[PDB]
């Protein structure tokens, strides 16, 4: 299962299980291009976040409802969305994940 | 140790 070792080998479940996380599979570059896309208000109503002109390739990586601690247990699901980042720093980069549509 | 710019690539990007 991608989720279930993605998340392990990136540290992310190695001392907990983490409830929800998505991965993008795009060039670096290409995402911290969304810096300078459409700007948008994030959740919190902070205005620092964007959205990807077009769609990107992601897994979405959910617990399922049977996963506990030390075995976390993920299903994964592929899709195409935009993605919606908060951009902060010098250079303007992303720093967190706002969410996809 | 780990920038909030780094750790968002470890949590999120896999290209």
């Amino acid at each position: 299962n991608y989720c279930n070792q993605m998340m392990k080998s990136r540290n992310l479940t190695k001392d907990r299980c983490k409830p929800v996380n998505t991965f993008v599979h795009e060039s670096l570059a290409d995402v911290q291009a969304v810096c300078s896309q459409k700007n948008v208000a994030c959740k919190n109503g902070q205005t620092n976040c964007y959205q990807s002109y077009s769609t990107m390739s992601i897994t979405d990586c959910r617990e399922t409802g049977s996963s506990k601690y030390p075995n976390c247990a993920y299903k994964t699901t592929q899709a195409n969305k935009h993605i919606i980042v908060a951009c902060e720093g010098n250079p303007y980069v992303p720093v967190h994940f706002d969410a996809s549509v | 140790k780990e920038t909030a710019a780094a750790k968002m690539e470890r949590q999120h990007l896999d290209s």
